[PDB]
Order: C-alpha cells, then sequence, then structure tokens
RNA sequence: AACGCGACGAUACUACCCGCACGUUGUAGACGUAUAAGAAUAGGCUCCGGCCUCGUAUCCUAGCAGGCGAUUCCUCCGCCGGCCUCGAAGUGGCCGUCGGUAAUUCGCGUAUUGCAAUUUAGACACGCGCGGGAUCAAAUCCUUUGCAGACGACUUAGAUGUG
RNA sequence: CAUCGGUUCUGGCGGGGGGAUAAAGGCCCAGGGAAUGUGGCUCCUCCGGGAGUGUUAUAGCCCUGGGUGUAAUACCCUCGC
C-alpha cells in the first residue's frame, strides 16, 4: 500500500467519557452474566483436577519418585 | 596590576516559584546553585543569605540599585535545588534572572 | 551544573526529543543555546517511519484558507528541531516567549560559531543511547525528500569549513608539539624546589 | 493515455533532446554567442587587487 | 537467549591478500581488487590462524549470530571473483524476428553497453549499461549467446538480470511467445 | 596469503582479572556468575585498595591491564591473597596511568587557601621559564 | 540566491536616471554623480576590486540593462531597466563579457534568432471590478433570479461554517503577472530595412 | 518479590480433648517478612490439611540463612503458574549465590517473560544442581563451560546526569 | 512574510562621521559571563616514543576595585599603521612604532565605611553636549496620462525639451 | 549576632540486646570426595595448543565434625551524645 507517502486519516487513540463509560458498564454487566451462567452451568465438573506432575527435565525426578515409594510404603506399613 | 576578580558569592538562578500542578505558592521560591547537583552539596548552603540584585528606574538614596533580601532554607528535591524565602515574594518576571547566594552566616 | 554566556551545541549525532528536552529546559532555565549542524540529527527508528510521520503532518492543514491558521509545514532540519523544541515550552505565554529568544538553531555551522567550541550532550548521543542494530535517519535526509532545497549548497560550504579547519590543526599540532618542547627544554631551568613542590601538591 | 508526468514519455523526450533538439541548439547558441562577443569586443590594497573591505545578527550580544 | 561467543571462518588461497579495516574489506588478486563495506553488520575480524580470518560475535542474539554466516560467503565470493572469476552466459531465442545484439565499450565512463534491435520487431533499440567491471562479449562457439564475466558476482548477475528484463513480452500469450534473453550458464572464468 | 586484520582489542572478564571498582578498591575475579556479574575478591594489605569478596557487578567495575596469571577458578580468599602478593598486584596497580590519576586527584582535593595561592605562584615562576625557552623555540623556526 | 555586490558603468543616460526619480523635473539629477568618481579615484581601484569580488565570489553574474524608450513613439521618457542573467563560460568569462558590455547597444538579433521558441512574460490586461461569471465563467442564474443571477447560488452548502478559497467570488480581473511559454519567432526586421 | 527471606515455619491445630498432641506441620515459606511467612503458611496449610487459623497455632518461625553465599551455584526451580489456560508446570535454572537469590531472580523472570504475578505462583521444589551435568539449560550451560571468558563490546561510560554538557565526545571501548 | 533578508543610488536639517563628556535613558537579567580539529564508537589519537573511563582538564588567576618609588625582567597585554587575509549572516595572521606590564625582592601608603547591608564598577542600544571634519537631497498634494481604475491605488508627463 | 523556649527537617558519633548467642569468612586440627583434573606422565600437532590418565604433586576446589569463639559484620530492636 501507499501508506509512506500517502498515509490516510489517523484511528485515535484519545477515548471519550462516553465509550469509557459504555464500556465499563457492558464489562460489569458480562461479569454478573458471567456468574449468573456459572451458577446455571450443567457442565460437568471434576471433583479433583488432574495434576500435571513432575516436569521430565527436573534433574532429581527419578529420586523424588523414590522417595514418593518409600513415604507409600511407610505409611502401609504404619497403617 | 591585579587582574583577578572580586566575587565572593556564589551564582544562582531563580526558576520557579513552589508549585504544584496547577497551584503556585510565591511566598517560597527555588533556587538552582550552581555547581550544586545533590542534596549533600546543598545542605552547605542552608541558612546562607541570598540578593536578587534589579535595577529600577529612579534614583532613590544614592543608587537605582535594589536588593530583596533572603535565606535559603532547605534542599528541593534531589539534585541540589533548593527552597528559599525572601523578605517579599520575587517577581514573577524574574524566573530565569541571577541571584547570589552570599558565604554568610558562616560555620566555617 | 555551569552557567555560561551562550552554549553551542554540535548537532550532529543527538536524538530529536532527547536533545529538545534538553535545550528545553535550558532555555526555561534562563541559559541561551545555539544548535549547529541540525541536518545531522538523529530520529530513532527506520526512515520510512519519519518520512509517514512527516507526511501524516503535511495532511493537516485549515480547510477554509491555506494561507492563516494552518499548520505551516517547515521543512528544513534547524526548522524541525525548532517545531521540536516549541512543542516543549509554553510558547503561548510572555516567559515561553522570552525563553525561544534565547534559542539559535542552524544548517551547517556558519561563521562565527566555526571558531567557537561546540559541546555534546550525553544524555542524548545515539552511540550511547540506541541499542546496537535498531535503526535510525537523518533529519537532513528526511528534509529533502520532503522538499529542503539547500542540502548541496550547505555540503559544500560545510567542506569548505572542513578543508579551513584541517590547516587549523596542522598549526595547533604544531603548536602542542613545539609547547612540549618548551616545557622539556625548561625543565632543566626550573628550580627543583619549585618543581618538586608542585608535583607534591598535584602539578 | 499515458500522461505528461509518464516515465516513458520523459525518457522519449530526453532521447529527443539529447539526439535532436540538441545539436541544433548548439549550433543556433554558437552564432548567437558569436554575434555578441563581436559586439563585446568591438600594492593589492591600493590597486583592488587584494580584496579588502567595502568602505538582525547572528550572534547574541556579548 | 543470548549467545556468549558465535565465530566462523574464512580460508584464504595463498596468491590472495586481504586488508579488513573498520569492516572496509579489500580483496586483492591475480584479477584485481574488490572492496565491500561491511560496517553494517556488527563483527569483530581477526587473525586466527596462517590463511585464515576469524569472524566473532559476542553477546549476540540468534539474528546477531546468523548473519555472520551472510558476512562469510560475501566475503568468499569477493575471494573467488579475485581468483577464479564469475561468467554468466545469456542466450537469445526468437520465433520471426532476428534480435539484434550489438556490444560497444563507452570510452568516457569505461563500462560496455548493450544495444539489442528488433525484439518481435520492434523498432525502438533498447540500451542497457553494464555495471562498471562488466566485460559483455558476443560469443563465437554458439549461436546466439552473449557472455558477461567479470570479478563481482553482483555486478555480472544484477547485468545480467537487467538485460533479461528489458526484453520483456507485455500483453501477449506467454505460453505462445517465447522471445527473449535468458541466462543460461552460470559459473566461473577459470 | 597476506591478511592484515586492524580491529578492536578488549580487555576480557576472566579468572584473575583485576577490577577496579569506583571507590578506588581492586578485587580479583575469582568465579564469573553471569554477563553482568562475577565473584571478586581483593585482599591487599592497602586498606584502600581492599575489597571484601562478594558479587561484584560489572557495570560498577573497569578492567584494570593486569591479569593475576593462573588463578584457580573459585579460589578462596587465602588462595587468592597469596596469588595477589606472589604476583604484587599493588606494585603494578601503582605504576598504572589510573592510580597516578587517582593520585593527582586526591592531592589536588586536599588543597588548602595557603596551598593554592602557592601553587598559583609557583606555576608562573615555572611558567615563567616555560615561556622564555617557547620563545627561543619559536624564534628558531 | 544572496546579490553580493553590483558595479555600474561610468556613463549612464537621463533615460535610465528617469528610473530612480518620482519627479525627475523637480530633481538636480544627482543620481550616481559621486559614484562617477570612482572611475578617476586611484585609477578605479574600488571598481577594480568590485570586480574581483565577483570573480572570486560568485556564481551567478546578471548584467543590468535599460531599453532606450526614445526611439519608441511612447510618451514615457523613463526608461525600463532589469537584470539579464549571462549563461555559459566560467564565472570570470562572465564578469569579463559584462564589463566589456558596458556603455554598449545590445541589438535583439544578438541575442534571438529567426524560428528560436522563446518565452514572453507580461502582466495581462486590467478589467477591474469583476462578477463572478465574467472572473470564473460560472454558469447564469435563470432569468429573474431574486437577489441576482450573475452570481453562485451557493457559495456553502457544507461544513466547514466558514467560506472556502475554492469558491468563486467577484473581485480584481486583469492585471496578472503571466509567463507564457513556446512562441515561434517568425521574423527579427531590422529597423534599416526600408522593406522589411 | 522484594527482599525475601527463606523461613522455616512450623504450626499445628490446636490440642483437644481427643487430641491432646496434635501433629506439627512444617514448611519452607519465601517471604519479605515473618507476617507474610506465617500467612502464606496458614493459606497453604487451608489449601492442603484443612487447618485453619482459627483453630491452630504457630509453633515456630525461624530464618534460614544461606550455608555459603560467597560460593556461586547453579539452581533448578520447579514451580507452577497459573494462567487463563489453567496451571501449567515449569522447571527452570538460576545461577545465583543463595536460594532467595534464586527465588527472586525466578519472580523477576516470571513476571517479564510470562506476567505471572507473586499470587499466580506456587514454588514446589529449590534445588541446588550437585554436579555440571546436572545442568539442563543452555543460558546456564554456555555459562558452566570450562576457560569461561569473554570481553564487552559498546559499553556505554556512566556519566553523571547533573553534567548536560560535554567538551568531548565520549568512546565506548572501555 | 504588509513585524523575513540582500545589493545599490542620492541623502538638505537639529540630519552624517570622528574625539571625549556624561546620563534619576533603556534592555527576560555581565561579575574570569576565557577554551574551533575532523572523524569512528565491533574503534580511535600521536611528537611515532607511546597514549585513550573521566573537562575532577587547560588557560588565566597576588598589588588602593589594586597606589607611589626602587630592585629586577624581556615575559605577557593593548591601540594604531603597512602587507596579506577572511563572503554561510564577512576578520583574523604577520611585521613595526608607541603605551602598559612582580618571573625575583623590598621601602612608604591603606585605619574612622566604626561588627553585615548590590562589591552602584560590564556590554549593547539610545539621548543630551561641545571641538572638529565631510554633504547641499528628496517625497507628497497639485496639473496631466489611460497601458490603470468603484474610491484609494497604478503606468506616465510637468525645470528650455526629440517639451 | 549571642543565649533560650515551642514545633520540625536533616547529618554524624558512642553503647546495649536478639537470631543457628546471625549465617559466612581467616588461621589451625581430623576425616571423606570429585572435576570445567593442577603438577607429572603418554600420544598428536599448524609447535600455538589439544586428547588421555588420575586425586595434590611444581595450582586449587567441594562435603562433614572440632578449636580460636561469647570472633567480626549484615539485618532487626533499643539507651544516649
Amino acid at each position: 500500500a501507499g501508506t509512506i507517502n500517502k498515509p490516510k486519516k489517523p484511528t485515535s487513540k484519545r477515548k471519550t467519557t462516553r465509550l469509557r463509560a459504555k464500556i465499563s458498564k457492558r464489562a460489569a454487566e458480562k461479569k454478573r452474566k458471567e456468574r449468573k451462567l456459572a451458577r446455571k452451568n450443567p457442565e460437568w465438573r471434576s471433583k479433583l483436577k488432574k495434576d500435571p506432575g513432575i516436569p521430565n527435565l527436573f534433574p532429581y525426578k527419578e529420586r523424588l519418585l523414590q522417595q514418593i515409594e518409600e513415604e507409600r510404603i511407610r505409611r502401609k506399613e504404619e497403617l | 596590576p591585579s587582574e583577578a576578580g572580586h566575587r565572593l558569592y556564589v551564582k544562582g538562578r531563580h526558576l520557579s516559584y513552589q508549585r504544584g500542578r496547577r497551584n503556585t505558592h510565591p511566598k517560597t521560591s527555588l533556587i538552582k546553585i550552581e555547581g550544586v547537583d545533590d542534596t549533600a552539596a546543598a545542605n552547605f548552603y542552608l541558612g546562607k543569605r541570598v540578593a536578587y540584585v534589579y535595577r529600577a528606574q529612579k534614583e532613590v538614596r544614592g543608587t537605582k540599585i535594589r536588593v530583596i533580601w533572603g535565606k535559603i532554607t532547605r534542599p528541593h528535591g534531589n539534585s541540589g535545588v533548593v527552597r528559599a524565602k525572601f523578605t517579599h515574594p520575587l517577581p514573577a518576571r524574574s524566573f530565569g534572572a541571577s541571584v547570589r547566594i552570599m558565604l554568610y552566616p558562616s560555620s566555617i | 551544573s555551569s552557567f555560561e554566556s551562550v552554549v553551542v551545541i554540535d548537532g550532529k549525532g543527538h536524538l530529536l526529543g532527547r536533545l529538545a528536552s534538553i535545550v528545553a529546559k535550558q532555555l526555561l532555565s534562563g541559559q541561551k543555546i545555539v544548535v549547529v549542524r541540525c541536518e545531522a540529527l538523529n530520529i530513532s527508528g527506520e526512515f520510512f517511519r519519519a518520512k509517514l510521520k512527516y507526511h501524516a503532518y503535511l495532511r493537516k492543514m485549515t480547510r477554509y484558507n491555506p494561507t492563516r491558521g494552518g499548520p505551516f509545514h517547515f521543512r528544513a532540519p534547524s526548522r524541525i528541531f525548532y517545531k521540536a523544541v516549541r512543542g516543549m515550552i509554553p510558547h503561548k505565554t510572555a516567559r515561553g516567549a522570552a525563553a525561544l529568544e534565547r534559542l539559535k538553531v542552524f544548517e551547517g555551522v556558519p561563521p562565527p560559531y566555526d571558531k567557537k567550541k561546540k559541546m555534546v550532550v550525553p544524555q542524548a548521543l545515539r552511540v550511547l543511547r540506541l541499542q546496537p542494530g535498531r535503526k535510525y535517519c537523518t533529519v537532513g535526509r528526511l528534509s529533502h525528500e520532503v522538499g529542503w532545497k539547500y542540502q548541496d549548497v550547505v555540503a559544500r560550504l560545510e567542506e569548505r569549513r572542513k578543508a579551513k579547519g584541517a590547516a587549523y590543526y596542522e598549526r595547533k599540532k604544531l603548536a602542542a608539539r613545539q609547547l612540549s618542547e618548551a616545557k622539556k627544554a625548561a625543565a632543566a631551568k626550573v628550580d627543583p624546589k619549585v618543581s618538586e613542590a608542585l608535583a607534591a601538591y598535584g602539578y | 493515455a499515458k500522461s505528461a508526468r509518464a516515465s516513458r514519455i520523459k525518457e522519449n523526450h530526453q532521447r529527443f533532446k539529447k539526439n535532436i533538439a540538441g545539436p541544433v541548439e548548439a549550433a543556433r547558441l554558437e552564432r548567437l554567442s558569436a554575434k555578441l562577443m563581436a559586439i563585446a569586443q568591438a600594492s593589492g590594497v591600493k590597486s583592488g587587487k587584494s580584496i579588502g573591505r567595502k568602505d538582525s545578527s547572528i550572534v547574541f550580544p556579548m | 537467549m543470548r549467545y556468549i561467543h558465535s565465530e566462523e571462518t574464512i580460508p584464504v588461497p595463498e596468491n590472495v591478500k586481504v586488508s579488513i579495516k573498520s569492516r572496509l574489506v579489500t580483496v586483492e588478486g591475480p584479477r584485481g581488487k574488490l572492496q565491500k563495506d561491511l560496517s553494517h553488520i556488527a563483527v569483530n575480524f581477526s587473525v586466527v590462524k596462517k590463511g585464515v580470518i576469524g569472524l566473532e560475535i559476542h553477546h549476540g542474539s540468534r539474528k546477531d549470530v546468523a548473519a555472520l554466516r551472510t558476512v562469510r560467503t560475501i566475503i568468499n565470493n569477493m575471494i573467488i571473483g579475485v581468483t577464479k572469476g564469475f561468467k554468466y552466459k545469456m542466450r537469445y531465442v526468437y520465433a520471426h524476428f532476428p534480435i539484434n545484439v550489438n556490444v560497444e565499450k563507452n570510452a568516457e565512463t569505461g563500462c560496455y553497453e548493450v544495444e539489442i534491435r528488433n525484439f518481435i520487431g520492434e523498432k525502438i533499440v533498447r540500451k542497457v549499461v553494464m555495471a562498471p567491471g562488466v566485460e559483455v562479449e558476443i560469443s563465437k562457439a554458439q549461436k546466439d549467446e552473449l557472455i558477461l564475466s567479470g570479478n563481482s558476482l553482483e555486478a555480472v548477475s544484477q547485468s545480467a538480470a537487467d538485460i533479461q528484463q528489458i526484453c520483456k513480452v507485455r500483453n501477449k500469450d506467454i505460453r505462445k511467445f517465447l522471445d527473449g534473453i535468458y541466462v543460461s550458464e552460470k559459473g566461473n572464468i577459470v | 596469503a597476506e591478511i592484515n586484520v586492524e580491529a578492536t582489542s578488549w580487555r576480557r572478564v576472566e579468572v584473575g582479572r583485576v577490577l577496579k571498582l569506583e571507590n578506588g578498591s581492586l578485587a580479583a575475579i575469582v568465579e564469573i556468575i553471569d554477563h553482568k556479574r562475577v565473584l571478586a575478591d581483593g585482599p591487599s594489605s592497602d586498606p584502600k585498595l581492599a575489597t571484601p569478596r562478594g558479587i561484584v557487578p560489572l557495570s560498577r567495575a573497569l578492567l584494570t591491564p593486569i591479569v593475576i596469571p593462573k588463578l584457580p577458578r573459585g579460589a578462596r580468599t587465602g588462595a587468592v591473597k597469596k596469588a595477589w602478593e606472589a604476583y604484587g598486584v599493588d606494585a603494578k596497580w601503582k605504576e598504572t596511568n589510573w592510580a597516578k590519576k587517582q593520585l593527582q586527584q586526591e592531592r589536588r582535593q586536599s588543597l588548602t587557601d595557603f596551598d593554592r595561592f602557592k601553587v598559583m605562584r609557583l606555576k608562573k615562576q615555572r611558567r615563567f621559564e616555560e615561556r622564555k625557552a617557547l620563545a627561543k623555540i619559536k624564534a628558531a623556526a | 540566491l544572496r546579490s553580493l555586490t553590483t558595479v555600474w558603468a561610468e556613463h549612464l543616460s537621463d533615460e535610465v536616471k528617469r528610473r530612480f526619480y518620482k519627479n525627475w523635473y523637480k530633481s538636480k539629477k544627482k543620481a550616481f554623480t559621486k559614484y562617477a568618481k570612482k572611475y578617476a579615484e586611484n585609477n578605479g581601484a574600488s571598481i577594480t576590486r568590485e570586480l574581483e569580488r565577483i570573480k572570486k565570489y560568485c556564481t551567478v553574474v546578471r548584467v543590468l540593462a535599460h531599453t532606450q524608450i526614445r526611439k519608441t513613439p511612447l510618451k514615457q521618457k523613463k526608461a525600463h531597466l532589469m537584470e539579464i542573467q549571462i549563461n555559459g563560460g566560467s564565472v570570470a568569462d562572465k564578469v569579463e563579457f559584462g564589463r566589456s558590455l558596458f556603455e554598449k547597444p545590445v541589438t535583439i538579433d544578438t541575442i534571438f534568432e529567426k524560428d528560436e521558441m522563446i518565452d514572453v512574460i507580461a502582466v495581462t490586461k486590467g478589467h477591474g471590478f469583476v462578477g463572478v461569471t465574467a472572473r470564473w465563467g460560472t454558469k447564469k442564474l435563470p432569468r429573474k433570479t431574486h437577489k441576482g443571477l450573475r452570481k453562485v447560488a451557493c457559495i456553502g452548502a457544507w461544513h466547514p461554517s466558514h467560506v472556502q478559497w475554492t469558491v468563486a467570488r467577484a473581485g480584481q480581473m486583469g492585471y496578472h503577472h503571466r509567463t507564457s511559454v513556446n512562441h515561434k519567432i517568425y521574423r527579427i526586421g531590422k529597423g534599416d530595412d526600408e522593406a522589411n | 518479590m522484594g527482599r525475601l527471606q527463606e523461613y522455616q515455619v512450623i504450626g499445628r491445630h490446636l490440642p483437644t480433648e481427643a487430641n491432646p498432641n496434635p501433629a506439627l506441620y512444617r514448611m519452607r515459606i519465601f517471604a519479605p517478612n515473618e507476617v507474610v511467612a506465617k500467612s502464606r503458611f496458614w493459606y497453604f496449610l487451608r489449601g492442603l490439611k484443612k487447618v485453619k487459623k482459627a483453630t491452630g497455632e504457630i509453633v515456630s518461625v525461624n530464618v534460614i540463612s544461606e550455608k555459603h553465599p560467597l560460593k556461586v551455584k547453579n539452581f533448578g526451580i520447579w514451580l507452577r503458574y497459573d494462567s487463563r489456560s489453567g496451571t501449567h508446570n515449569m522447571y527452570k535454572e538460576y545461577r545465583e549465590t543463595s536460594r532467595v537469590a534464586a527465588v527472586e531472580a525466578m519472580y523477576a523472570d516470571m513476571a517479564a517473560r510470562h506476567r505471572a504475578r507473586f499470587r499466580s505462583i506456587h514454588i514446589l521444589k529449590v534445588v541446588e544442581l550437585e554436579k555440571t551435568e546436572d545442568v539442563k539449560r543452555p543460558y546456564i550451560k554456555q555459562l558452566v563451560a570450562k576457560n569461561l571468558s569473554f570481553p564487552l563490546p559498546h559499553r556505554v561510560p556512566k556519566i553523571s546526569t547533573k553534567k548536560i554538557f560535554s567538551a568531548k565526545r565520549p568512546s565506548t571501548f572501555s
């Protein structure tokens, strides 16, 4: 496009009070409506979220897995 | 003969009144002292008398030169600007004019 | 800080807005400023962005009469720097007009500023400010591309000034060499207690 | 139609100026300059060979 | 990520002389002199070894590290230019109207000039000025072939591209009208 | 193959390089932490040149010509001190032009009013001698 | 461009001296009388110095030339004076050429030639104050239009709340400066030719 | 986020008739001060063991100082952070002289590169990497290279901001 | 550009220029109001030995606001004149005369402005004065013209003539 | 100007307490260990330097316990001048 030699009308970044107030009101109404839809949400949700686990690049992940084994064995022995 | 100067004062500039964004308060002026660029350097000049020397039209009691006297009160900001209080507030036209900071009252 | 009768600033290699801000503050504090070589000022970013901004500026004009009230688009590089400075000064007040009367701006180095000390402002110097690899342009190139007519005249005059400066520098080097020889020869004829006392004081 | 500012038209006109109109204008200039030339030919300080000085300011008054 | 150190190397042949000062590179060979200003690229030049130029960037981003490969190939091309040279062969073909190509050397400018006539029967004379240092000859081994040779690869290839672009068919079906002048071979003089 | 390369030769941050900090004290690089910070120790017996072991930001440090040879990476203060006195860092620092400039700065800063008057008078006597010498030189050619 | 200096000839005619006056008949006619003495003082040192200044500093050289209006049938006796640029040659050649042409008549055929295309510069015929119909060529309004028909019906129908500079308005017509180009010279006739 | 310290915080549930000796829980908390450390402790305990502040008490708060603050170390940090997508695992590495310096550098890094603020970040493990071969990230591996030595091109000299004008053009070579 | 600029002609007076004699004359603001390389910044400078963060530098800087007289020195400064030189908005270099001049040392004076009170001190511009040198001009109204014109404005002519 | 009173801003100095009776660190003592392996040794080289071996040698480092030691210093709190 010939933007550099013949630029068009600039798009103003100066807001108006009317548009600022209207955007704030719409954002508040959207928050209320989203809260209402979340309260009436019929989609199934898990009781416990899925844990990501331990990252593979953590250098002592195998040692942490060993500690988990030792802890569960000690818990089973105590119980 | 002698080729030296006779200056025993330090040069300063009258920048502005004490002010916010919009409101100004002429009872306190802001002075930039030459060579003073921090609060530690400005602490030396606290209490020093400062004269604004100007010229008038009419000769009154032997002279056309008038003086407004004041003192340095406290540092201002972080860049060595100081606040000064004069007997009368300095003229608003003198923003950018020069002032004389004396070496008295001395504690050296 | 230091108060001077007039500070002459070589505009080569300085960034436009930062130099303008420093110069406007000095003018309002009451210091007289002369800027030379405004055609050698720099603007950060690519040249086409500066060109786009100047063409966008050229769009604006009073619709019912372009001879009055309209933005008068000055194309000389010193006038571009002057517009940048005037935007940072309350020019519609008497104090701002008085501050603007303490400034002079030129293309090239007209005499007698060719034989005066030219200072630099390190807070506005491009080699110290811009990150390496970032683009920058020249105000003189912008001025030539938007219709300044005197790029070649200023270039020829700067070439003659630099040739005369080369002759002056040859004489200056000869004078410095003779001064070093004079000090070396005179060091035998100064009293050793005088020399030792000066050395102990640091001179 | 190609405009008067067209690049091809400018190149055509430059070829015309260089090859056709140029020699004619040069020969006419030679004749006219010869006629007007025929009409025309029909201490340093104290002599003026050294160019001494004749018999708003750029600086601040100081 | 910023890489602490990155380095490239350029080998220099025995008959070549390389001088680098403030990133202005001068390359000397049997075939002449080439110069190239590389001060738009941040690079530190060194002599790592006898006959090897080292190029290095310190604390550079991936883009700055990658730019050294371009610098390496550019200097290697100047070295190849002063040693073996560069040669682009072009072939001009036609269907009905024979293309007439005439080659002259301007004594005032030192540049070669190529005049092309009768391109699909057109009456205009197309004139292309070669870059300085590029020589153009009409071939004797093959029919309807021009040979552009020189030390600068950029100058030779741009001259060939200017000849290619000056003979463009316009407003005709290019599946049918096949006339033109095309680059047919690229290589070294030696 | 003749290669003539004229470019920059920077001093390098490395183990053994002596840094001058902004207060005038000296340290030696023991370990490089990253491109901006080093671990440095100044074990000098001179209290003006001494620096406690710690992190030094390279923006606050200057590279001196002095490099302690074969200083091990991570060496503790005892070994750093032994290498420092064996190499004689303090003497070479004293011979550097940076320390002479600093010494001149302190000598000029410690002057009294009587000292400044005597400086002006002695400089005028020396200047009279140099002016005679320069007149003799300019008279010759 | 800046005029650095001017050098005048030793003798100027009365018809060109009239150009420097509004009331030449009441005048003492003193113009250039002190200037003519510089040709005699010190063998013209000031004249020579100004010529050397033009030779060593200047890039554009123009002669000053005036008309001989007394050879015309015009009642005007005050001549027209103008700067004519010397093109060609070096600056020293231009200066020597002009100084050689001092106090001399230059005929029209040493400047222009038959079959040459020239440009003509003049002020056009004055018409005084003229309405929009003849000044701008606007369409006449219909017969017995209220408040006049030799007008523009709407000078503004749209924003801005101003009259724009591009709207036709009644005012001065003619007496404008015009440069017209590409005029062919058909003949340069000589005044001494009884069959020109 | 701030001049942080590492605190050992030990707390417990208030003893009852059924439970005269409740279990003690210990955490390592990076916090600017002790009030924030105890608040974070009760926050995590509410999230894990369902022990509330009103039904519990703080047994001990101690500062854990770095054993060798003058030794350069490499640290691996396993963290989780919350964004609009959800919770994400992350392993990152820092070359510092203390765990607190590593955690501050982590907070500034997460803010700079992912806009993750303090309360969206859960620090799970801070380990000192024992061996050079345990370093995984190339931006630490280039720093642990043998005979590491670099120059510093284009250094802007330090000039005081109060000295507006200079009589000589500065140099960027030292 | 009617508040941008240049070259040139003639400039009567109280006008112009020079000398000193000062301002109840003014000025967005003297007080050492001292200081010319160019160029690069992933490179430069040099006396060619070396040197480069750094103007924290260099020059100048003592005497009644700076006297008088010596001892002593040939250094620094200024006005004129000659020859050159400097056009981007024009001014510097050399030489010569004359005048001043602690680099060294000393003698006589300083008081009383009374314990501080701008240290009235510079530059430019303007004005009033004398004593001299230099110079004797234009414009407008008016009458006239029609290349012009609502009125102003504009092109012309009016002193002896090609009126 | 001096000596005070009231309010307040700001600079410096001398002590006390706490914590892992700071953590470090220096110098010693006794163990253990490795590499971005020092010296030595072996093999390649552009003779510049590389590769290997292995635990202090013709550099050093890390971990643990102990002594100096109620060490110093930081940070926090605090009594004054």
